[PDB]
């Protein structure tokens, strides 16, 4: 039995100077120390769980409707055109297009997530998640020496996108 | 190894019984068995592979270790521990052998017939070592031995 | 012989297991005399054969023993005002092992080896628990020196031979005698002869340098004898002892 | 040294020979025995090869049956007419100077 | 099974593409943040786009070491000189953090926010991870070195001097700045909400799939080594790609000696 | 009920025989290399450089080689069959030619026909004359039909580039010492740079090993050294796992006792112990940047790349500590084969630059001062050495590429024209690098990986038993590929760039690494996906057919292979309990609509590369198909070979039997060809009156032997 | 086990506290005050039982 073992340890050992809130004996709350983990990082004690991307969609909507910065990544090439561009070999994308309502995204029975692309879909899936942390800024830069900036708030999860091939060449067979 | 030790004692029982439900049943004046009994030439084990059943090919008195990842060959699965899939040849010579059982005998004879020459790599120089620090010795005509001085 | 011979498999002594090398090899190395070997079997005999519990006893008593063995638990403990290392014993599990230590023997073995510690650095709490103390390292290293030494100790000897590896308590059948008998590898005889139990006299090494050091030429020439006409037998080939007698 | 393959080429060569075809012998395949057996007794032959036989030096009939049949045999370039070789007292090497 | 839940719209915002960028901090763990920490001073270096940061911290608090403080203190400047000093009090009472570029290219990459029944995407004009500074024991060891203390052509053109004097030439932009607390996150956040209706039809997405395949992956090689008249062996269930019909029968007819034409147009094509 | 059995499925293996297979492994690389790979290593040295006057070059344009002819005592050319060659000692070879541009005041002078040496020609290549001619018009040549090629004539003696084998590069590997100690270590390859590189454990803290250094360096040193300058980065990079650490953790003790901890201190720390011939800073950063680790690509001081690099090889050997098992040495997957063309461009280039550097030499001597009016070149554009160098290495046998630093002998063996067999038989042999230089003994034994890339029964009698081996009947080798298109696909499918992510990531299990060519591509996961999507693409026929993918999931790495060199062998496509073939595409092949290469592109075989047929599965008769099966054997005799094939029922005699006869049909005396009576050999055995066998083989039907028989019925 | 400095991300090294034992950064004046009583847990291993039953 563990007291049992423990009592010629206990004997000894119980002793502590945590009582002391004096300079060279006190610590302060927000100022701990630093283990190699997020979640390991609850060092003073006063005594990964798994998800999948429809679940997340659901409690951001449903349990807890609130907005929350993404970040997402995009496959090399978009199926229109570049605009009045006409590719040289530049690619279609995403970062000369019209500002406004552009698209919709969609989930299926059975939880397979999609992403409505005009004619086409294109598969979504979510990346890694961290422990450490990530911010988003913009600047002001109104003269050529000065300017302000501003940070808008922190990302929570990241995603990748990517057309199916299999569906895709499916059209017609090579 | 309890377990290996079990298959290899098995198979082996497979063999001994083989060749006993071989020996018995050949006439007289059969000719292996009559090269065999006067000992001039062959051995009663071999007239059962030769007849009745080819053993378990072990190399280097082991059971085929595997080559690929977790098997022997591709056509096994992985992790099998089966006896036709690490070694054991169920034809005779008589019937003739299947591919992988050719390949896994073939790689069995391989390691015996490379040892010929290596064996001989070391008996050479244990024949010039001693000879060549004991060839003095002489016995004299007052019984005792001596060296040369 | 080193010609005609086969050297076939399956030599385990009947215990399927701690087989050796045989034929060319083994003759190439009994005549170079090498005073260091590989495969340092020693044989030894009991006071009495059918004493199973004893036997395992003296194998105990011979066998080599660490202090992160003995052990199942070790802690580095850390308090505002002290530092120190601390290790909970296996009682239970000594008593199994039916081994003849007590908790103080490790603070004997304690400043052997160890630089400067002093058994007044060890708390013997009791029983269960004991611990020891840090001191200051003065050079060349910093007193945080401390995660070495907690993991450093656990792995010194507190009981045995340091010289043996693992010993084998052999079985026999026969007629004659239904019994047991002690196989020990490790390169020093001397050791294993000094021991209450063992029936010293009677005791046996493979590797020829050890019996010389310890019983003298006139033993080392039986053995040398004695070792090739073992390989060559067991292997099968029949050599006249008149011919390797000339040899020793 | 258990060549069995050469007890079976033996006999399949004579039904070949005796029919008017040639028998293939691939890998792991190959014409069967339980099957060129039974064309032997079609021209009369024993279905296993051994055929009888009588002695050429004395004329009474041997006590085994013998067996017969067609081999390819290939002749190899290790003649001896090009092998022996005997010296009495040649020529020297200059060095050192023996044969 | 069909899309028969969470049908949401997608939306894009051009009105902060050039002023986003990415910051994170790997040896920070996301459990906590610095909104409690006014940063001193920000820079830019628009050209090459780079960042620097430099913001306070608490002193008398009882996880510093004053004494410390002081003793690194008389050496990371000069001890009374102060001639470049970094702290013009005797205590660290300041640090600063150094970035680095993580990519050539962004374009791939953008900001996506989540809104109730909308998505709202933006691009990304950079991303830098963040590193401390620890220069100011180099510093320190200059400090204590210093008390200690035409033309031929060249094949230099990859020296790291040379890149060095390219990054030396862009001097350094000095921002203001202001933390997550501040109205005016929210106040420019709203930018990113683009106005719109909830959906149109939009003017590109126009490509089939077959042909968003061809131009997704196109043919490595732009002009084919031989002619499809056969000098060499060829495809022939695959029918020959041009080839007039008149020569497609020559071809198929020099492999076969005789043929029924019935089950010709299976090779040919029903066409 | 069985599966009703496809009995037609050996009409495939005369279809492949037809186009690929024996021989044309040494044919196809020589015409490859006469024809892509010299305009290549030409342009890659276009233009040299004066000492001075500037705007004064020499460039060349265009390189031709030629079809094969003769001098004569007049400057007069005319062309020569092979057979003349064999009887007049001459040698089998075609001019080189450039078009080649130099300065002479005036600013150019053209040329278009200028010998600047000579080639040796490959028999049956691309360039010779028997190429593409009728079995009726050899016989005005003296040649003969069945000749196998792929041989060279020199001085009048037919001469043979044997197959050589060689480990793989650019790949990490770790091993235990003979000490028992663990390591690591790669041959860091480019086309020049065989640097090695090491690092040791040999106390309990790892460190590096190199020729550059004057003693050994530890981890974190460098690591700091490398722009690493915090610790809190080391556990991502390795990873968080408690044990994993706690073994790592003393390996910074000894650093951190030391008062370094800014990469320049690093720096000027290492960069006093360079074996030279603060300045070490820069001196030290260079040899970080160009010398270390070269294979691994970096931009300009991004060391993100080569960090994870280390980091990725050291948690190997920590795990190495748990488990200390290994990959064997000769894993065939890791072995890499060349062939006459490889060897023969290596040589070029050392050839070619030291003609161009001697040119510049005598050019430098006089065109400045030596003279009032400008030097030409043509008064010194010799053409000799070429020639002489060419000549020299094929029919000697041994090289000397001094600037790639190897000095290697026993490339060539003359033809051995003892019968029919005995020539065909050497030319798919292979010899190896260990030729009794060490004690391996290992290596001599016959490893499963061989499965049907080489003859398990094909080795010589005696002491090489074991080193020299013998081409399977059905095995393709691959050529290399330009790498194009293949990273793009991975790019999309859904890999993160490593330099993105902070090192903690490839601590989960739940991800994969992905490389290509022992080089480093990003972070995946669902390995699955990306293995159905490439060969679902592979199969329909947009990325080559030979490119391969694989995975170990031990390592939780997805490797991607498309370097050339490494073995492959066609196989069935089965799937859903069915062979994909049918009869009727069968019957088709038989009445000869539909070819090879349709079913290559209808997706009914593929190649499978060694490395990826460890992760299949394979059926051997088609009754033994389960749910599991993914391929299955097109004609299981093919796992023999050339002289293997003359045995009949070897699968009833005991092997060393058949061994032993794989080295006696190489002696049989028999014929050697239709022209046998016309050449005048040094030694040649017939037979009188030859027969053919009465019981024969199917491979003895592919080579056409009974045409050319070597023995008699008795 | 291993410690890192929240000031600077090295790893935290033990000292001589004052009054309490000490944490502290190598550089920076970040520091550490050892407060509650800490110890980190090993479970070594045990004999197996084969030999250790065997034989009484
Ligand atoms: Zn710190």
């Amino acid at each position: 039995q563990g007291p049992a073992e423990m009592m010629k340890k206990k004997g000894n050992w119980d002793k502590t100077v945590d009582v002391s809130d004096m300079g060279p004996s006190h610590i302060i709350n927000i100022k701990k120390e630093k283990r190699e983990t997020d979640e390991e990082t609850k060092q003073i004690l006063r005594m990964l769980p798994k998800d999948v991307s429809v679940a997340e969609l659901l409690r951001e909507l449903s349990l807890t409707k609130e907005e929350e910065l993404l970040f997402l990544q995009l496959p090399d090439t978009l199926p229109g055109q570049p605009p009045t561009q006409d590719i040289a070999e530049n690619a279609c994308t995403l970062a000369d297009l019209t500002e406004g309502q552009v698209g919709k995204l969609l989930i299926r029975k059975s939880g397979r997530v999609q992403l409505l692309l005009g004619k086409v879909t294109l598969d979504v899936t979510m990346g890694t998640a961290c422990s450490f942390l990530q911010e988003l800024v913009s600047v002001g830069l109104g003269d050529s020496r000065t300017g302000e900036m501003t940070v808008l708030g922190h990302v929570k999860h990241k995603l990748v996108c990517s057309p199916d091939f299999e569906s895709l060449l499916d059209h017609k067979h090579r | 190894e309890t377990l290996e030790a079990l298959i290899l004692k098995e198979l082996s029982v497979i063999r001994d019984h083989a060749g006993s439900a071989c020996l018995r049943e050949l006439d007289k004046s059969n000719s292996p068995l009559t090269m065999a009994l006067c000992g001039s030439k062959g051995s009663f084990i071999n007239i059962s592979q030769m007849i009745a059943c080819v053993g378990q090919q072990a190399i280097s008195g082991s059971r085929v270790p595997d080559g690929f990842e977790n098997r022997s060959l591709p056509h096994f699965e992985k992790h099998s521990k089966l006896p036709a899939a690490k070694g054991f040849v169920a034809n005779s010579f008589y019937s003739g052998l299947t591919p992988t059982e050719f390949f896994f005998h073939t790689m069995a004879g391989r390691e015996g017939l490379v040892d010929t020459a290596v064996k001989t790599a070391e008996t050479g120089y244990m024949q010039r070592r001693l000879v060549k620090s004991l060839e003095d010795l002489c016995s004299q005509y007052d019984l005792t031995v001596r060296s040369s001085t | 012989p080193g010609t005609q011979m086969t050297l076939k498999t399956f030599h385990f002594a009947g215990v399927a297991s701690m087989n050796i090398t045989l034929g060319v090899p083994r003759i190439k190395e009994i005549i170079n005399a090498s005073k260091a070997i590989s495969t340092p079997i020693i044989t030894a005999q009991l006071d009495k054969d059918d004493d199973a519990d004893y036997a395992r006893l003296v194998k105990g008593r011979i066998e080599k023993t660490l202090l992160g063995e003995i052990s199942e638990y070790i802690e580095e403990v850390f308090l505002p005002d002290d530092c120190f290392i601390l290790v909970k014993l296996s009682l239970e599990r000594i008593r199994l092992l039916r081994l003849e230590v007590n908790a103080e023997t490790v603070r004997y073995s304690i400043c052997t080896s160890k630089l400067r510690v002093k058994p007044g650095d060890v708390a013997v709490h009791g029983e269960a628990v004991v611990c020891v103390t840090p001191r200051e390292n003065s050079k060349s290293s910093m007193y945080y020196v401390l995660q070495f030494l907690k993991e450093d100790l656990p792995k010194v000897v507190v009981q045995g031979i340091p010289e043996v590896s693992r010993a084998v308590i052999h079985i026999d059948e026969q007629s004659g005698k239904e019994k047991y008998k002690l196989l020990v590898e490790g390169d020093n005889l001397r050791a294993v002869m000094a021991t209450h139990g063992v029936k010293g006299t009677r005791t046996t090494s493979n590797n020829t340098y050890e019996v010389e050091k310890t019983l003298g030429i006139e033993a080392a020439r039986t053995t040398i004898i004695n070792e090739i006409q073992y390989t060559m037998v067991n292997h099968g080939m029949s050599i006249d002892r008149r011919h390797v007698m000339l040899l020793s | 040294r258990m060549t069995v393959g050469k007890l079976i080429e033996l006999l399949a060569g004579k039904a070949g020979v005796l029919d008017g075809r040639f028998h293939y012998g691939t890998a792991f395949g190959g014409s069967k025995v339980k099957d060129v057996c039974e064309d032997l007794v079609r021209h009369g032959y024993n279905y296993l090869g051994k055929d009888y036989v009588t002695s050429g030096i004395t004329g009474e009939p041997l006590e085994a049956y013998i067996y017969f049949g067609p081999v390819y045999y290939q002749k190899l370039k290790h003649m001896v007419l090009d092998k022996m070789h005997a010296r009495a007292r040649g020529p020297r090497a200059v060095l050192t100077r023996q044969p | 099974d069909d899309p028969v839940v969470q049908e949401i719209d997608v939306y894009l915002a051009k009105s902060l593409a050039e002023k986003l960028y990415l910051f994170q901090y790997p040896v920070r763990p996301a459990s906590m943040t610095y909104d409690d920490i006014p940063h001193l001073s920000a820079k830019i270096k628009p050209k090459q786009q780079k960042v620097e940061l430099e913001m306070a911290i608490d002193t008398l608090n009882p996880n510093y070491c004053r004494s410390k403080g002081e003793q690194i203190a008389l050496n990371v400047d000069g001890a009374c000189a102060d001639e470049t000093s970094t702290y013009s009090s005797k205590l660290m009472d300041k640090q600063t953090f150094c970035s680095s570029q993580t990519t050539s290219n962004t374009s791939r990459y953008a900001a996506a926010l989540y809104r109730q029944g909308e998505l709202h995407l933006t691009p990304l004009h950079g991303i830098l991870q963040l590193r401390p500074s620890f220069s100011y024991l180099d510093k320190a060891d200059a400090k204590h070195r210093e008390r200690e203390a035409e033309q031929a052509r060249q094949r230099r053109v990859q020296s790291y001097e040379f890149l060095q004097k390219k990054h030396a030439e862009e001097p350094w932009v000095h921002l203001h700045y202001y933390g997550l607390r501040d109205s005016r996150s929210e106040h420019e956040r709203q930018y990113l909400l683009c106005p719109g209706s909830s959906g149109v039809e939009n003017t590109e997405l126009v490509k089939s799939p077959s042909e968003y395949l061809m131009m997704l992956m196109p043919p490595s090689q732009e002009e084919e080594k031989d002619k499809p008249v056969a000098p060499s062996n060829v495809l022939s269930m695959a029918q020959l790609r041009t080839l007039p019909l008149a020569d497609q029968i020559k071809i198929l007819m020099k492999n076969v000696k005789v043929m029924p034409f019935a089950n010709l147009m299976s090779l040919l094509g029903p066409s | 009920a069985p599966i009703p059995t496809v009995e037609e499925k050996w009409r495939l293996l005369p279809a492949f025989l037809k186009v690929k297979g024996l021989v044309k492994q040494h044919i196809d690389s020589f015409n490859y290399f006469i024809n892509v790979e010299i305009k290549k290593i030409m342009k890659a040295n276009e233009k040299v450089t004066s000492d001075a006057d500037p705007m004064w070059y020499l460039k060349y344009l265009n390189i031709y080689v030629g079809l094969p002819d003769v001098e004569e005592s007049f400057n007069v050319t005319r062309p020569v069959s092979p057979h003349e060659c064999r009887l007049r000692d001459m040698t089998y070879s075609a001019p080189i030619t450039v078009d080649i541009e130099y300065t002479r005041g005036s600013q150019r002078i053209i040329r278009n026909a200028l010998p600047i040496g000579r080639m040796p020609i490959m028999l049956r290549s691309s360039n010779c004359v028997l190429t593409g001619k009728t079995p009726a018009e050899f016989a005005k040549l003296n040649e003969c039909p069945l000749d196998p090629g792929g041989y060279f004539i020199v001085k009048g003696v037919e001469k043979v580039i044997l197959i050589q084998e060689q480990l793989s590069k650019n790949r990490i590997i770790v091993e235990a010492d003979r000490k028992g100690a663990v390591g690591a270590s790669v041959t860091s390859s480019t086309h020049e740079k065989k640097s090695r590189t090491n690092m040791a454990v040999k106390q309990g803290r790892f460190y590096l090993r190199h020729n550059t250094l004057s003693e050994d360096i530890p981890i974190v040193i460098i690591f700091k050294a490398m722009g690493v300058e915090s610790d809190q980065e080391i556990v991502q990079m390795i990873g968080t796992e408690e044990h994993v650490m706690a073994a790592f953790g003393p390996s910074l003790e000894e650093c951190q006792k030391a008062q370094i901890f800014t990469q320049m201190q690093a720096l000027k720390y290492i960069g006093n112990k360079v074996r030279r011939q603060k300045t070490k800073i820069e001196e030290a950063r260079e040899l970080l940047a160009s010398t270390i680790l070269t294979h691994v690509p970096v931009k300009e001081f991004n060391f993100r790349a080569k960090c994870i690099y280390t980091a990725v090889m050291v948690r190997r050997v920590i795990l190495a500590q748990g488990d200390n098992k290994v990959d064997d040495r000769d894993y065939y997957g890791n072995k890499r084969l060349e062939l006459a063309g490889q060897l023969l461009s290596l040589l070029f280039e050392d050839l070619f630059k030291k003609f161009n550097s001697e040119m510049k030499k005598i050019a430098d001597q006089v065109i400045p001062k030596q003279r009032a009016a400008q030097f030409d070149v043509v008064k010194h554009m010799r053409q000799d050495q070429i020639t002489n160098g060419m000549v020299n290495a094929i029919s000697t046998g041994n090289w000397s590429l001094k600037r790639f630093k190897m000095d290697r002998q026993g490339v060539t063996q003359v033809l051995s024209r003892l019968s029919y067999i005995s020539a065909l038989g050497m030319m798919t042999r292979i010899s190896s690098q260990f030729e009794k230089t060490r004690k391996v003994s290992g290596p001599r034994s016959l490893q499963p990986s061989q499965w049907g890339m080489l003859c398990p029964s094909d080795t010589p009698e005696g002491e090489a038993c074991g080193l020299v081996k013998n081409l399977a009947l059905m095995t393709h080798i691959t050529t290399d590929m330009e790498d194009g298109p293949i990273v793009k696909l991975a790019s999309n499918l859904g890999v993160e760039d490593v330099n993105l992510l902070c090192g903690e990531e490839l601590s989960y299990p739940n991800v994969f690494l992905v490389f290509l060519n022992g080089n480093i591509l990003g972070v995946i996961r669902d390995h699955k996906k990306l293995v159905n999507t490439f060969r679902l693409m592979r199969r329909a026929g947009y990325i080559n057919e030979f490119v391969s993918i694989s995975t170990n999931l031990t390592d939780r790495c997805v490797y991607i292979s498309s370097d050339g060199g490494r073995l492959c062998r066609p196989y069935i496509i089965v799937k859903k309990q069915k062979p994909a073939v049918t009869n009727k595409h069968m019957e088709e092949l038989a009445q000869g609509y539909r070819n090879f290469e349709d079913f290559l592109h209808e997706s009914l075989v593929e190649y499978l590369d060694v490395n990826e047929e460890n992760d299949c599965n394979i059926a051997l008769y088609e009754h033994t198909i389960n749910k599991d099966t993914t391929h299955l054997e097109i004609e299981p005799f093919t796992l023999l070979g050339v002289c293997a094939g003359l045995i009949p029922y070897p699968h009833h005699n005991q092997s060393p039997r058949n061994t032993y006869q794989c080295a006696m049909g190489k002696q049989a005396m028999g014929t050697i060809g239709y022209n046998q009576r016309n050449r005048i050999d040094t030694l040649m055995y017939l037979l009188a009156y030859p027969q053919k066998p009465m019981v024969k083989t199917k491979t003895i039907e592919l080579i056409e032997f009974e045409k050319l028989p070597a023995g008699q019925n008795a | 086990m291993l410690l890192f400095c929240p000031g600077c991300g090295n790893g935290l090294i033990v000292e001589e506290g004052q009054r309490c034992h000490r944490f502290s950064c190598n550089t920076c004046p970040y520091v550490h005050n050892i407060t509650r009583k800490v110890t980190n847990r090993k479970y070594p291993k045990l004999k197996e039982v084969d030999d250790v039953l065997g034989g009484a």
